[PDB]
Parts: C-alpha cells; structure tokens; sequence
C-alpha cells in the first residue's frame, strides 16, 4: 500500500535551511506492524507526519493504494483524511461533555449508515477491546488505559486502510502498556489493517513484525523478524540499539 | 508609557464593543428629540382627549428608567471580563488608586465622546419625528422649531448623573477585589419543577381564555382573576428556564442512544448548563417583549376599526336633537348647492322580557332581563323588511354583544305595558343600524314591529321611560362631494356642539389612539434594541469558554466549514426560545381582549409579530458573524 | 531555602472552621527541582497561598532566605516578594495588546531602571529560553507553548530564589510540555533558584528529584532519585501513586 521514495522536507524560516530528511525508501505491503525508531532529535516525527497527510511535502513522492497525494487539492486531501488513515494519538483527546459510544461513535456521523449498521458495528468493535461495559461512563471515571483503548475502538471503527500511531504508550504503566500492545496485535491478526507506530519502548517493538533504525535521516538497514522468538528478538532489538 | 497603554485600550475597547456606542447615541438622540418636541410649542394642535404635551412627560421618564437600567447592567460585565487583569498591576505593584485612574481614563473618553455625538444627532431627528407624528394624527402642515437649550441642559445633566453612579459602581467592585485571585445525572426535584413550569403556564392560558364572557363577572372580582393570571404567567415563564429546558433536552437526548453528529452534540452541551445560569434575564426579557407587543397590537385594533366603529355608532352622517338647529342646518344648506337626503323616523322606547332567549346565566344580564330598556320603530319606515304581525326583527350586529348577550333562537316576548301584554316571538338579527347611540341605552339593538301593531303601540305611549327626543331627525349625504365644507358648516351651526357628526368622531379617536401608537412604538423599539444588545454581550462569554472543544474537534478530521453549520443551527435555538415564548404570550394575551377594542383582528397581530421578528434578527446574525472568528483562530 | 514549621492556617466563616492545614514539616535546601504531589480536596492551593505569604499565615513559622514572613509590615511585605518571588501560572495571563517583548519587561521597568541593562537582560532570557524571534510579535499570533514560555521568562526577569509555580501542563499538549519542562530542567543547572512544582500528573514530576506526596501533611513517603534514567523513576512514582 505505502510507497515512499526520495521523500524530503526542508526546514525553512525565510532566512535559514536545515534539511532533517535526506533520502527516504520505505516499501509496505498491506498486513504488517512495522515500527520507527532512533535517537531523540532525528526526523522520525517528521518523517511520520510527511508519510501522513497532517503535513505537506517538499521533494518527494507518496503512493497510498495508488492514489496520487503530492500534487492532490486540499479540500480533497481533507476528504481523503476523513475517509481513511485513521490516527491513534500520544495524548487522549476525548471530548469530556459526552460519553464513550458518542466519542467513539460521532467520526461515523458524516456517511450516514443509519442507526442500524453503525449500532452493530459498534458492537462488533467494542467488543474485541472488551470495553462492552463501558457503555454510558462518562470519561472522567475510568482508568487510564481505558481511555487509550476507547480511543484505539475509535480509530478502528471505520475500517481505514493505515493506521499511524504516535506514540501510543508514552503515559500509562507496564501493565496497561502491555494489554493495549496485545489488543493491537488481536486486532491486526483478525482484520488486515496496516498499523504503524513511532515508540521509544523495545518492549513495544517486540510486539512488531519490522523496525526501522532511523539515523539522522538515514537508513542503517532494518530488522526483519519473521521466524524468531519475542524474547530473542527483544536481545537483538536491544543490541542493534546499543550500537547505537 | 501609560498614554501608549491607554490608547491601545481605547482602540481594542472601540472594536469590540461597538453596539454599545450605537445604543447610547441612539438614546441619547431619542431623548433629546423627545425633550425638545415637549417643550415646544407647536404640538398644539393634535389633541383628541388628552392634552399631548403631558404624555411626552411621561413617556420622558420611562425611556430614563431603561435606558440606566442597560447602562448600569452592561457596564458590568465590561468590569468583570477584566478579572484577570487587575491581578497582574498588584503582583507588578501598584496602588489602588493607580488602577482606578487607568481604568477611569478610558470610560471617560469612550462615554463623552459618544455623548458628544448623541446631542449633535438630536437637530436631524427632531423633525423627523414630528413629522412621522403629525403623519399618523391628522394635520395641516408646517414645522420650524429652534435650539430648545432646555432639552440640552437637561440632557447633559441627566448623562452626566448617570456616569457618576457608573464610577461609583466601579470603585466599589476595585476595592471589593480580593487581594490576587489569580490561582451530571438527573435528580428528581428537578422532575417536579419541569412539570410546574408547564402545567402552571398552561392552566394560566386556560383561565385566561375564559375571562371576559365566563361564570365570574364583578368589577371587584376580575381583578383577582387577572392577578392570578398575571402571576401564574410569570412564575411559570420563571420556571420554564431553571429545570424545564433540561427535562426536554434529556428526553431528546435518550431517544438516540449512541450515534449521533456534530449539529446536535454543541447544542445539548450548552443548552442545558447555559440557560439555566441565566434564567433570571431571559425571563424580563420575554416578559417586556410579550407586554410591548400586546399593547402595539392592542391600540393598533382601535385604530384600524374607528372608521367603522364611527359610521356605526351613527346611523347617519349627521345627527340632530333639536327641529331648530335641524332646520337652520338645512336652510344654510339650501343655498349651498348641496342637496340632502333628509329622512325622519320617530322612536317610541319600550322595555320587554328576554329571559327566555338566554344561552347563558343571568349574571351575563347588562339590565334586568325581564325589564331591559329597548327601542321600538315602525315598518313603513324601513324599506329593506316588510314584517308582518306578532314578528319582532332585529337590527345591527355589535360584535361585543355576540360574545356577551348570546341570543337564543325564536320563543315567547312579553310586552311591559301599562296594563297590557301582547306577545311576539323573536324572528331574526339584522346587520344594518336604524338609530344613533343616544336613543338606544348603550348597545341594545332596536326592535322592529309590524306598522298595525305600532298603530297602537305609539297610541299607548307608556310615559315612564320616553326619553327627551322622540324623534331620529337624520341629514344624510348625497354621492361623494366636498363633505369637509358640509363638517364646517355642521360645526358653525351647534354653537353648543350638542350634536354629532361621523368625521369628527372618526377623528378624534384616530388621534387619540395614534398618539399612544407612537409612545408606545418608540419605547417598544428602544427596549427591543437594548435586549438585542445585552443578549449580544452575555453570547460572547461562550466563544472564548468552548475553545478547548473546537480545537479538539478540528484535530480529529472536522473543517471550519462544518462546524460553522452547526454554529448557525445553535444560535438558531439560543435566539429563538425566549422569542418563541414571548410570541405565545403575546397571541394567548391579544386573543382575550380583542371584541373590545373593534371588529377586524388577524390584520395587525401578523403585521406586528413580522416586523418584531425582522428587527430581532440582526443580533442573532451577528453572533455568528463574530463566532466565526474565534472558529477561524481555533487552531 | 525556606523551612516550613507547623505550617497551619486558619478558618472559621460563620460556625463552620475548616482545618486544611495541620502543621508540615518541609526541608528544602538552595538549587533543586522539587515536585509535591496529592489529591483532589488536599487544599493545594491553601497551601501555596501561605507559603507564598499571599493569604496571611495563623500558626507556624516560615522563613524565606533566614527571614521569617510575620517580621515585616504588609508594605514591607509586598516589596519583599517584589524583590526576591517570582510566579508562574496555569493560565496565560497576559497583556494581549502589549508586545512580547513589552509584555515581559513590564515588571522591570517600575523601578527605575535605565533600558540599556533591561535590554541586556532581556537579551539574555530570551536567548536561554529560546524565543528571541518573537520579538516584536503579539500574543494573538502565537501559539499556548510559546506564551506559556513568554509567561516563564516573565518570572525569570529578576532573579527569584523561591519562585513558585502551578501546574504548567494543564493547557498543553504532550510535546509543548514537555519542551517547557525540559527548558525549566536546563534552567534549574544554571544559577539556584528553588522551583516549587504543585503539579499532580506524573509525568510532569518525571522530571524532578524531590518528588513529595500529601495525604494528611506527609502520610505517604518520598522519593529521591538520583541514579535512576527518568522512565524507572516515573515507573515508581505511577506505582505508589496507584497503592493510594
Ligand atoms: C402595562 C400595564 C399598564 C400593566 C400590566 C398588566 C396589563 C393590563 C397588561 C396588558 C396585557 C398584556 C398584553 C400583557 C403582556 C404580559 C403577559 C404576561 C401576557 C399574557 C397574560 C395572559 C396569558 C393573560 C392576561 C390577559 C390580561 C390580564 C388582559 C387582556 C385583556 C385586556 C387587554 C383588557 C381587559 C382589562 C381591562 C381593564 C379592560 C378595559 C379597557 C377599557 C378601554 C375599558 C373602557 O370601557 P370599554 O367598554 O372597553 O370602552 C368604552 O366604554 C365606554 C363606552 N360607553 C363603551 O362601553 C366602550 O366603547
């Protein structure tokens, strides 16, 4: 689905340039949990929010499932970004006047779907994340995670093509951190949906299927996993970035 | 540096607060014409029943009494939106009284400035508005007028007055100020109160229906009813507002479950915890809009239906009570060149017994039932009916009395003679009036009897209830012609202006009823523009307390122009509840106290509520014009 | 700097006395980053209103720089706090038709001071803060991060030594806070100055060492840090923070 070549953005105030994104080569087939990561002021935001439509581009060119976006209108780029690319976000971002099934459920008000197919699969959805009982709480009385996972049911209500995570587990406890990675793997493995994610945790990399070593933008080469224990993976993850 | 502070906070106040400016010039030029028009000595000549030049003293005081009133209430909130403001000079450093004289040295320039434009405006509206009043009453012309300094002095010394109360207020609230102060489910009382709010407005319109023409009918006794009425009413209206709104909004809400959209969730989180905060506002607001509406409607039947109420009230063109000055007026009018149609018709009163044509009780009576005072006239002199003997016919039509002397269909009449009874039945009602209001009690219609019957009925002749005149000596009009030198000479002939004539009873009630028209237009559009102008200012509170929701919204997928549509459809609602309100106030007021006033209705509520609605609008455009800024700057 | 000895405060409108305060016994020494923690109803904000010496103390001793707060008049009192108290807020409080620059020389300028040392100085926080571009700006074209620093550097102007602060990140997302709190970490390693942080979430006290919780004054423990790599640390304070 994703097709990133050569794509580059440079930093610019009308008076100094400093380009962070020097040559840019992802390849992602549809129905993996690929991962950056790498240092802590290299360009892997940037390079997350250039590969989304949040951010405009400078020299380069993106393919998602052969759609043209360079060169696409705003106005249709907007609509493009509501019709897919669901966003799960670093902080919650709920609404704190309704509940959780109106927070998880208004995205859907713009294609209207009637109040039958949307109730079902509400349901459907919910119920994978085991938030079912969390039907009329306000978001003020529950936990943390729960929080996190609404917003995770929300994100997948839709069916949207790639998901972009920003770092997902940036606020939240081993325990939570955990049962969110692992909800995510459940809902990857039942439905065909490219997640990507941006984390600083190697224990949130073992879930993965691929990591990307970002350097400065650069490349440093990949792992690839594939037939390999967590565990073991979770060493050589730990390794490659001790070389680092 | 403190000259750069001020006036950067001129300029930023100047911009953001300019309906303010516009009201105060407005009263201002309102006031001074209405002075200067009183003082002068020219509005002499408009006088129907009361002298005029007193009316506008008092229709001076009323504007003073609201026009303080929105000084004093929206020259607080300006206070209090600068809360955090005064904590930032007390942590920098600065005494009191520094503070008080930054804060003064704007207002003084934003208040005179103002001042200074108001009574500059007052020369270009003085005619003006003695030119829409000697439009709506009847008048040559001509209108010069001068300075009238009187209205000046007064004026100036009134807006002057009013600033010192201004700053005392201001003061007060500096030194009150604390030393930094810079750091849900349904209940079921609330059940009890949303079913009060209803139930007591409506019982209200109910009692209110019933209250002219009803079981109860005592001049000491209707007042009651009617303080019931006007308190059921208003305490009702009160409570619509504090637990009511929310009951209906909670229904509306647990009737969709889950799946919802962006139009509908920014309503059901205000609404609800906003209009509760403020039922105390919007309650005098619809109550004044509801009460200035009736009264416009109210004088505005009168007069639509005096042209008509006069040609009923004589049946004629002229009317006489004497032969002398009846014959003097058509020897005048011999020569004149004027022919007339002169047709006399003798009245022989008499007084019988409806008791048994009574739909209702006799508490509906208006004179005994069995002893009311008629009028009796022959057959030959009619010449539309031909009655026949034992017929008794009807006359007129007297829309008042339909609603209160209901008739029932034919039976048996007796006759209260000396020492006779002879009985007749009752045939039918005519439309067409036969005799003047003098020889006819109040409103009872004259009754018609056969020409054999009435040979003997004037033999009798009962002399106990046989007025002075006995006769309906009438100079009636031939086609239309110059009636207005026929009125002059009608006037120069009664001296004693004993008589009556159809032009001048028209015109006498017009300018009697314009003159309230125009009082009551002008203090009515005066209130309309100080409600718009407070329900402007008390809307800008929402725009910068919702922020960290839209630019949640606008994170999530949302564009401006999508939340813009469901800003509109919110001020839809916000702007249009008290409105509705006082339009159904207003409607189940007008509806109890038409068929008083005159004939036609339906003709001058719409006119009225139309207008009413097209001046209300412009406050609700403009809050959406100033939200969509704070929509744009967001993100 | 300050020593807390007793510190109680009084009450008693109409009948009702309410008891918030009952004695605390705080220590803390010139140069460190200190976080107190707590709950919802703990009279936080009693607390920072005698310790600020805003809201005039009934019981105990406080000592700011070896002098006691009650030693002085309410005049004294004020120029004292002018001279040696600084305050950072949760709002952005600030003159909106006044420049940034403007806006942050405001408090220095009272007290007689030629503009050539202003300047210096401005210069110099600007440039340690990092927002000397916006200069000349205002603040309806400026983003919260941005004013929260603008507000900083205002507290900042003249030297503090107990300057306190409420929570920062309370209008903030992920990233603007913690920009802020890094920038308060790097000017914490410059000239000592006692920051006093009121904040609740834990991931603001992630960056502190002195982390203090309240439950009646001091039910629970404290911890210290020291040698631990900020996301352990964190780790502990959500643990003892869930024990509650
Ligand atoms: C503003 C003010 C001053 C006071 C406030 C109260 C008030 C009265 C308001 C006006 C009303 C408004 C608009 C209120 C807004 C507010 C609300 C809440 C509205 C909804 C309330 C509600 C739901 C119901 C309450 C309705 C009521 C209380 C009245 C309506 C009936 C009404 C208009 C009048 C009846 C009361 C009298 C004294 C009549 C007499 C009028 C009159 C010329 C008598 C003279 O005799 P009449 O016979 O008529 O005339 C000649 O008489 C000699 C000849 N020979 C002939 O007989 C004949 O030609």
């Amino acid at each position: 689905i994703l097709e990133a070549n050569k794509i580059r953005k440079s930093y610019g105030n009308k008076l100094n340039k400093q380009e962070v994104l020097k040559g840019i080569d992802i390849h992602i087939e549809k129905g993996e949990f690929v991962s950056i990561m790498g240092a802590s002021g290299s360009g892997k935001t940037t390079l997350l929010n250039v590969l989304s439509s949040i951010d405009q581009v400078s020299h380069g060119t993106i393919h998602i499932n052969g759609n043209d976006m360079t060169a696409m209108k705003e106005k249709q780029l907007a609509e493009f970004r509501k019709q897919h690319l669901g966003f799960i976000f670093q902080d919650y971002n709920l609404l704190d006047t309704l509940t959780v099934k109106e927070n998880i459920l208004l995205p859907l008000s713009i294609t209207k779907l009637s109040k039958k197919e949307a109730n079902r699969k509400f349901e459907e959805v919910a119920k994978e994340l085991g938030i079912y009982e969390l039907r009329d709480k306000y978001p003020n009385e529950i936990s943390g995670g729960q929080k996190q996972r609404t917003s995770a049911g929300r994100a997948f209500i839709h069916d949207p093509s790639i998901i972009f995570a920003d770092e997902p587990t940036g606020a939240l406890d081993s325990k939570s951190a955990s049962d969110l990675l692992n909800k995510l793997s459940q809902l990857n493995q039942k439905r065909n949906a490219t997640i990507i994610m941006v984390t600083h945790d190697p224990v949130a990399a073992s879930y993965c299927g691929r990591v990307i070593f970002i350097k400065d933008g650069q490349m440093y080469t990949q792992l690839n996993k594939g037939g390999q224990d967590r565990q073991t993976f979770f060493q050589d993850i730990m390794k490659t970035q001790g070389v680092l | 540096n403190i000259n750069q502070l001020i006036l950067r906070n001129l300029k930023k106040n100047l911009r953001n607060y300019y309906l303010y400016v516009f009201a105060l010039i407005f009263s201002v030029a309102l006031y001074f014409a209405f002075v200067t028009l009183q003082y002068d000595p020219a509005i002499n000549e408009v006088k129907a029943s009361i002298k005029g030049a007193a009316a506008i003293k008092t229709a001076s005081i009323l504007l003073v009494a609201v026009v303080a009133i929105f000084i004093l209430y929206a020259n607080t909130i300006f206070i209090k939106r600068r809360s955090k403001e005064i904590g930032l000079f007390q942590l920098i450093g600065m005494t009191k009284h520094k503070i008080f004289r930054i804060l003064s040295a704007e207002n003084v320039m934003l208040y005179f400035g103002s001042l200074a434009i108001g009574v500059a405006a007052g020369f270009s509206i003085s005619k003006l508005v003695l030119m829409i009043l000697f439009k709506i009453v009847d008048v040559k012309a001509d209108a010069k007028l001068h300075f009238s300094e009187q209205a000046l002095v007064q004026t100036v010394i009134v807006f002057c007055g009013i600033y010192l109360l201004i700053m005392i207020m201001n003061y007060t609230f500096i030194k009150k100020q604390s030393i930094l102060s810079l750091f849900k489910k349904i209940s079921f009382f609330q059940m009890l109160i949303g079913a009060l709010g209803i139930v007591l407005i409506l019982t209200g319109y109910y009692v209110s229906s019933e209250l002219f023409g009803g079981k109860f009918k005592t001049i000491n006794e209707l007042f009651v009813a009617m303080s019931f009425i006007l308190g059921s009413v208003i305490i009702g209206t009160f409570l619509f507002y504090k637990g009511s709104v929310t009951f209906i909004s909670n229904i509306i809400r647990k009737s969709k479950g889950g799946y919802l959209n962006i139009s509908e969730v920014l309503s059901l989180s205000s609404i609800m915890f906003r209009m509760k905060s403020n039922a105390l506002l919007l309650t005098i607001i619809t109550t004044v809009s509801a009460l200035a509406i009736g009264l416009l409607s109210l004088a505005y039947i009168s007069y639509y239906s005096s042209e008509k109420t006069a040609e009923q009230n004589v049946a004629a063109d002229f009317s006489f009570m004497n032969e002398k000055d009846a014959k003097l007026f058509e020897n005048k009018l011999r020569e004149s060149n004027i022919s007339f149609v002169k047709k006399a018709t003798p009245v022989l009163q008499a007084n019988v017994d409806i008791a048994n044509i009574m739909d209702g009780t006799p508490k509906e009576m208006q004179g005994d039932p069995g002893n009311m005072q008629l009028a009796v006239v022959s057959d030959k002199d009619v010449k539309g009916v031909d009655v026949a003997a034992g017929e008794a016919v009807f006359s007129g039509y007297t829309d008042l009395l339909q609603k209160i002397m209901v008739f029932k269909d034919s039976g048996v009449i007796k006759v209260k003679s000396k020492h006779e009874t002879q009985p007749l039945k009752y045939k039918g009602l005519r439309e067409e009036f036969l005799v003047s209001y003098t020889f006819t009690s109040g409103g009872m219609p004259a009754v018609i009897v056969d020409d054999s019957l009435f040979k003997q009925l004037d033999k009798d002749k009962d002399p106990r209830i046989q007025l002075a005149q006995s006769t309906f000596i009438g100079v009636n009009v031939k086609h239309d012609d110059q009636m207005e030198k026929a009125n002059e000479l009608f006037q120069q002939v009664n001296k004693k202006n004993e008589h009556l004539s159809r032009l001048d009873t028209s015109a006498a009630q017009k300018s009697l009823f314009g003159m309230v028209m125009f009082i009551v237009g002008f203090l009515g559009l005066t209130f309309l523009i100080t409600s718009g102008c407070i329900l402007y200012f008390k809307q800008m509170g929402e725009s910068e307390d919702e922020k960290p929701s839209y630019t949640i919204l606008r994170k999530l997928g949302f564009t401006q122009g999508d939340l813009i549509k469901g800003i509109r459809i919110k001020q839809m609602y916000n702007f249009g509840i008290p409105l509705v309100v006082g339009l159904f106030h207003s409607y189940f007021a007008v509806q109890s106290g038409w068929f008083l006033f005159g004939s036609e209705v339906w003709a001058p509520m719409i006119m009225v509520m139309v207008l009413y609605t097209a001046l209300y609008s412009i406050f609700g455009f403009l809050s959406v014009l100033y939200y969509k800024k704070v929509i744009k700057s967001s993100l």
